[PDB]
């Protein structure tokens, strides 16, 4: 291309390309125009254009044959030499493969997206009034255990045999003569209230007789 | 309808009470995904029904395009506003004040965010709209969803999206009505005050924003 | 009666344990706030140790190591099972719903130095302890019985019901839950 | 030389940078390279191709097209988006060009640098402010009478047959939900920041942050 200042662009592209070599890494720096320029240049340079179109294999899982005549492979490597100084470390299929790997590690869909808002889904209920807590356990799957647990108090180990009179006996003076029965009644009320609510929230329903069995503690 | 009984270590009888079935199904339905989806869809259906009653509302985006007739634009505006009025409260079904309305045709009127502008003087309440930008806003609605009556989802998209901004405007109008120019201007400097003012608003029914989140990356919220 | 005497005695000793080493909260219930980490476990661990040593005085020091997760989501939620514990590989790990606990502990309640105490708020201790008792049932079950029947019982609570371990007493008489009876009405 | 595929990528890129970019992860450096190659092939579009390649921190002697040449350029643009229902102002395209300038000036790598900004490249050497919005003012509104008012189709209509409306609803049931929002509402009323095309007074995350604290009240107060 008239516009593309072929010599300048060639020089820049070569300097970029060298970064595949172990000694050169483009000083860990690049501008994406630097990469863009190279494909164009190769398209403008037929000696290379062949190799370039072949190196479309670099990013493309399906581009065409590897198998070319020995002479043809030299037809590629010689062009490589010409591009480079070719001072030593003679161009070889090893270099080819290293190049390909380097492109694979360079072109890896580096991001350029800018902005887009995000939503969430916050309703448990799906169509099953029947649900057992059992199958709800199957749902939960202890998936939460994927999440990191949190250290206990790390006090070590103790049993507080806290015999007392200084506080204790004055506490005893507040004998608190109240209908302990009816407070128990309220407690049980609220406890089944909790579980009933949570069932409703899950849309699970259950045999009350199981709760009756749960409570049925005392004998003799 | 249910009852409950409890007993103690002593033989001294028992405590008893009753509990009411209704609440539990009430709440599970109040969390029943399908129920709420039905609610929002019903709202949209009601709006589109009003559109059908409104002179058999004609194809939307071009009807808004083309500068053909201010009349239909103004009618759309008025009817949508009354619809929102009714939804938020059917108790006071309407509002009398007649007025003309302004269309504007130039970027030079651009108000960022706000496309629609309430104003008043001399008792003549008025509102104003820059069609062009709104036309652009409606136009190009790919709605990829990749991840007999010709009622496509596509234009229904716009039919919904309008409602959001119209609701946004309804907020400002309500604020001005309750408190007039000072509060109205001070607020439309910054929407942030709305809840802090409207804490009283235990309204019977709920805004559209059910999806409960509209967020993007923390970065660049810099001090 | 002597029964009431001993009941309030055990209550008072529960207050004594509540006179906890740290007991640092300004609150009655840290759970009121999302922020806490350690005091939750402190309370829970302490209460568990207390219960176990009451069930038999034959324990020196309560096992030390443990680990915990806070749970505060409907996803986490397990109706009927506000609190959970397992010594997996012998290592206790445990979980408790902050909101599910609080939202009902705080519920409205019936009402028929000053150094003075209030019944309902005391009763909060009772109710929470009852939840801990329910947990401990399954805990002690699994402690000597395999995963199969353990997991089964987690739903068939009745499984342990109407089976003794040593006896119907089995020192359960020495546990306060024994003194209560209940039935759902028709 | 899959000119076809290259074009196919290119059009997506065009929409992604211009408008209504509902797509996700559209970006791909290889794909934009294919775009540039397609441009080169597009002899007819060589004008635009050279304009685009010109994107660097110099940009003295901009193309300076005759209006005729600009019109032909827009013709190309519409023929190449193949969604010609509007001809966008050149300035949007130049803004995408500035974005491409950012792309060039980027030694940026595996790090997931989402651009995460609206580009400020619309300027005309002016400054702008929120209270200055009051100075942008509706003096113009005062200079204009509203067009008209009439009573026709007058007053207060109300809803039609519930059963007929359910009949209509059944056509709506199949459609997905909330993705409609995530397309239209999200994209459109984010990009409404385009209004800063008027000498780019800065956007302010803050009031957009209203959304959570305002919507929460529904659940917070049942």
């Amino acid at each position: 291309e008239e516009l593309i200042n072929m010599r300048r662009y060639r020089n820049a592209a070569r300097k970029l390309i060298h970064h595949y070599s172990l000694n050169s890494t483009s000083s860990t720096e690049y501008k994406i125009s630097d990469v863009v320029m190279t494909m164009i240049f190769l398209l403008r340079s037929e000696k290379y254009h062949s190799l370039f179109k072949l190196l479309e294999t670099t990013f493309d899982d399906y581009t065409c044959r590897p198998q070319m005549t020995q002479v043809q492979t030299d037809t590629l490597l010689d062009a490589v030499r010409s591009l480079l100084e070719m001072p030593s470390t003679t161009i070889d299929l090893t270099t080819v493969d290293i190049m390909r790997s380097s492109f694979a590690r360079c072109f890896n869909s580096p991001i350029m997206r800018y902005a887009k808002i995000v939503l969430l889904q916050n309703v448990a209920l799906q169509r099953d009034k029947r649900t057992t807590l059992e199958e709800l356990l199957i749902e939960r799957g202890e998936k939460i255990q994927m999440l990191q647990p949190q250290q206990y108090i790390n006090s070590g180990t103790e049993i507080p045999f806290c015999d007392d009179a200084e506080f204790l006996n004055r506490l005893l003076k507040h004998i608190d003569p109240y209908p302990l029965s009816r407070m128990y009644y309220n407690a049980a009320n609220t406890m089944f209230y909790t579980t009933m609510e949570n069932y409703a929230v899950s849309n699970c329903k259950f045999n009350i007789e199981d709760y009756n069995n749960i409570f049925k503690v005392m004998e003799n | 309808k249910v009852r409950t009984v409890t007993e103690i270590v002593n033989s001294d009888e028992k405590i008893q009470k009753t509990y009411e079935l209704a609440e539990f199904d009430l709440k599970n339905l109040s969390s029943l995904e399908s129920y709420e989806t039905l609610k929002i869809k019903l709202a949209l259906s009601k709006y589109m029904a009003m559109l059908s009653t409104l002179e058999m509302t004609q194809p939307l985006l071009e009807i808004f395009r083309n500068k053909a007739d201010t009349r239909q634009i103004a009618a759309v505006v008025f009817s949508t506003l009354a619809f929102i009025h009714n939804r938020f409260h059917p108790l006071v079904t309407n509002f009398t004040n007649k007025m003309e309305f302004v269309v504007t045709e130039t970027n030079d009127t651009s108000i960022p965010g706000e496309p629609i502008l309430f104003t008043e003087n001399e008792g003549v309440l008025l509102c104003s709209v820059d069609r062009p930008s709104i036309v652009k806003m409606l136009s190009r609605e790919f709605d990829t969803e990749a991840l007999d009556f010709s009622i496509t989802e596509v234009e229904a998209t716009q039919y919904l999206t309008l409602l959001l901004t119209v609701e946004h405007a309804y907020l400002h109008y309500y604020i001005f009505k309750n408190y007039g120019v000072f509060e109205y201007c001070k607020s439309l400097t910054d929407h942030s005050l709305f809840t802090n003012k409207l804490r009283s608003t235990m309204s019977t029914k709920t805004s559209n924003l059910l999806l409960s989140k509209f967020k993007f990356t923390i970065e660049d919220f810099d001090k």
